[PDB]
RNA sequence: UGUUGCUGUUAAAGGGUUCGUAGUUGAAUUGAGGGCCUCUAAGGCGCAAUGGUUUAGUCCCAUCCACUUCGGAUUGGUGACCC
RNA sequence: AACAAAGGAGCAGCCUCUGGGCCACCGUUUCGGCUUUUGUUGGUUUUAAAAGUCCAUUGGAGAUUAUGGGGCAGUGUGACAAGCGGCUGUCGC
RNA sequence: CUCAGCACGUUAUCUGACUUCUUCACGCGAAAGCUUUGAGGUUACAGUCUC
């Protein structure tokens, strides 16, 4: 049966963060490669502006609102939230 | 409710649920606090401060990684700037407001905008001259 | 169980029965309070005869909660399979 | 004198405890000719006491007692510490607790604002757990409330680290109720942010 | 914004009843709506509640048996007293028998019948049927 | 005249709107502790033991083979679970 | 619940055994005040504790690592492109 | 390529606005009507302020 206390996996897929439960966070990061070397950089997925490395003019974020469009070529590995 | 005229958003951020420092950072408070004084040189406020650690270093919150947060930081090493960082921004919109109506005194709107944001700074400066980090015989003008 | 006296004597006309599902007192007066009365069966297909008993408040005909409470109160006691 | 008590504070050097002394050496052992980063850093280190629990399941627990001054260092080694320390000493968990100190209400409000924040009951405790849990870390609690009033901790881990601390689990209530008189349940979590239980 | 905390709780609570509901969320959480919660729950009114942490403010969860009729809070939380506890119990409730009023005094958070017992009257809180 | 205990969509009655001082009202945290003995005091989603041929069960198995909606078979089976 | 304060580097006592050295104490205006005992009152002066201050190490803490952080120097490790090399954009010295 | 790692549409979810059920649930109201968008949660009469 059904619990507020305890909710289904399948409801809380659904909802924004400030209606959660918890009311945790709905970001994580993300290990870009720059492709002009290599050099693995942390980079931040609502990352809401540029982010440089001196392996790259090739950028490795583009600065956009809904979250953040990648360069083209570049390794990506997802860290985890926690 | 949006303090002066219309307004419902929940447009906001949240908070980790880990406030402990991430497995992926193995930097110490001290590098921490070295790039938020090197960077507060440039004359960068601390909300840039935030972003441009976040995004570049993977830091979940300056406060996770270090014993305080980024004020505190630049108050102890004699950095801090003693105008606060909202009260600084109104007043730079205000005279932008009062340059273009300068030229346009048919501008509706703008105007009525500067009577809010003109109360507001008010506001603003009551508050810290009760909770002292002004003078205490400031004034907007 | 109902009003007494110092007496312990009850001075009630009935003592009202039971909805299950919001337990809540039956009126009288609510004529919409159905008291399905459901036989119970055993190995071999063969009926027990009638045993349990559910009683519907006329509160949740109005909206037609009936079938979702039914449904809790059954599964409870094992009438109602789920996987 | 020994050069293995330096790992104890100075007054209980000339009156060590049988536990005190087993520990001592063990320290001392492995601050020479070891895996590095705990062949120098113990020596800065120093123990208040320790002692030796035993509940009435399978093992004991040693328990370890050193200021809160040294927590800052310890809690980066922590793992490494307690882990190569059961080795020299079997068949008994270690475990580290910093030792902290507690506050009252005193019954006034202009002095109950002036006290620490950090001092008082609540947040030693929490700390005192998340210690003792490590590694590991703490999602989210919640109170559960009977009809005695009766209320009951529970905390809430991460299935990621699930293995580690699942054995580990009646030995660590046992030492935090026994200490500062609060029951204390672990659950775990598959996706802890959306707090669903499972077994999982 | 709110001005009382019971108020956002026990307007949650009362209309939940009034649609026959087994479980209602809270919004806040404080000290005192615990205690409040806590004495129904040992006189039959409640099976069980929960409080859940966010690590900001509390939620609380309760569970219904539908053996309310009504929670309310009274906001000024005004002045009774010894004698002015049969006034309170006889104005805002159906009945002497099982009018249950909730008043504050230093000693804690009690029902007026063991308000009386100890004699020392107070500001009143909250009741329920 | 409605503090206890009033009304204001249409019946007497929400100010054309916004800013704003006196005044009125204002969120959460500090935390109200424990053990050993007796008591059939209760619950138990803990549990060693040992009980129970269907004097109670379901999965497996046996025999059929029934194209597909029969079954029974005994010690079945530290199995499952029930007093 | 209200009053008031704080507004967070706009701050902040480590305790302690013993020994030595110096040192009036209030006070600073042309001479004022001053603790007992020595029988007592009147006068000066000394020794001595006290307090302060300087050094000394005796034992113990610390709520945040001083065998530490910060900044210089020597050697080897890994490494880019021109100068050099493989024998097929890229690899190394 | 060229205001273009683009724009539109469909499925599903969410936050913020305006309103319809001419099958709006409970409830309220003298009735007309009102319904997460209250005139609802009010004689079981008390969230806050004001006209």
């Amino acid at each position: 049966d059904s619990d507020l206390s305890y909710p289904t996996v399948r409801s809380e897929r659904m909802k924004h963060k400030r209606r959660r439960l918890v009311q945790g966070p709905n970001s994580y990061f993300m290990d870009v490669k720059c492709p002009g070397c290599n050099a693995i950089t942390i980079v931040y997925s609502h990352a809401t502006s540029e982010v440089q490395c001196n392996g790259c003019a090739t950028k490795l974020c583009r600065p956009t609102g809904g979250k953040a469009m990648l360069t083209t070529g570049c390794g990506f590995r997802k860290k985890a939230d926690h | 409710v949006r303090m002066q005229g219309v307004g419902h958003g929940k447009s906001a951020s949240s908070l980790p649920f880990c406030r402990t420092p991430p497995s992926w950072l193995k930097i110490a408070s001290r590098d921490v606090i070295d790039a938020v004084c090197k960077l507060a040189k440039k004359g960068l406020t601390p909300s840039r401060i935030g972003m441009q650690l976040r995004d570049s270093m993977g830091i979940a919150q300056v406060k996770n990684v270090t014993g305080r947060k980024i004020l505190r930081i630049l108050k102890h090493k004699g950095m801090a700037p003693e105008i606060p960082e909202d009260l600084y921004c109104l007043i730079k919109r205000a005279t932008e407001m009062r340059k273009h109506l300068e030229r346009n005194t048919k501008d509706r709107d703008t105007k009525f905008r500067l009577i809010l944001v003109e109360s507001r700074i008010h506001r603003l400066a009551r508050y810290y001259k009760r909770v002292k980090q002004l003078p205490p015989t400031w004034k907007y003008e | 169980i109902g009003t007494y006296n110092e007496e312990g004597v009850n001075v009630d006309l009935y003592i009202p029965r039971k909805c299950h599902a919001t337990n809540n007192l039956i009126t009288s007066y609510d004529h919409s309070a159905v008291q399905i009365a459901i036989a119970n069966v055993d190995a071999n297909g063969v009926l027990n005869g009638t045993t349990t008993t559910f009683c519907i408040a006329g509160y949740l005909r109005r909206q037609a909660e009936s079938d979702h409470a039914i449904n809790h109160l059954a599964i409870s006691k094992g009438i109602i399979r789920i996987k | 004198v020994k050069p293995h008590l330096r790992k104890l504070r100075k007054l209980k050097r000339p009156n060590p405890s049988e536990d005190e002394d087993s520990v001592a050496k063990a320290l001392f052992e492995l601050e020479a000719t070891h895996k590095t980063l705990r062949t120098q850093l113990p020596r800065f280190h120093i123990n208040t006491v320790r002692t030796l629990s035993s509940p009435r399941f399978r093992r004991t627990a040693t328990v370890v007692f050193y200021p809160l001054r040294f927590l800052m260092l310890v809690r980066k080694i922590q793992r490494t510490l307690t882990a190569e320390l059961e080795k020299r000493f079997p068949g008994s968990i270690v475990v580290l607790v910093a030792q902290r100190k507690i506050t009252k209400r005193p019954k006034d409000v202009y002095k109950l604002q002036k006290v620490q924040r950090s001092r008082t009951s609540v947040a030693v405790f929490e700390n005192i757990l998340n210690d003792l849990i490590y590694p590991c870390d703490v999602m989210g609690r919640r109170w559960r409330c009977r009809t005695d009033g009766t209320k009951v901790m529970k905390v809430f881990l991460d299935s990621r680290d699930r293995k580690r601390v699942e054995s580990r689990l009646p030995i660590i209530a046992h030492v935090y109720k026994q200490l500062t008189h609060r029951t204390v349940s672990f659950g775990f979590m598959w996706n802890p942010k959306l707090q669903q239980v499972s077994s999982r | 914004t709110m001005m009382s905390v019971l108020a956002n709780a026990l307007r949650c609570i009362a209309s939940a009843e009034r649609r026959g509901k087994r479980q209602v969320l809270i919004r806040p959480s404080s000290k005192v709506v615990v205690k409040f919660l806590q004495v129904m729950q040992k006189h039959g009114y409640i099976g069980e509640f929960e409080i859940i942490d966010d690590h900001r403010a509390g939620k609380i969860v309760v569970n219904l048996n539908g053996r309310l009729n009504k929670c309310g809070a009274i906001c000024p939380r005004f002045d009774c007293t010894t004698p002015d506890f049969e006034k309170w119990v006889k104005n805002i409730l159906p009945s002497r028998q099982f009018g249950f009023v909730v008043l504050t005094t230093s000693l804690g958070i009690m029902d007026h019948e063991e308000a009386r017992a100890r004699n020392t009257g107070g500001k009143v809180l909250g009741f329920f049927y």
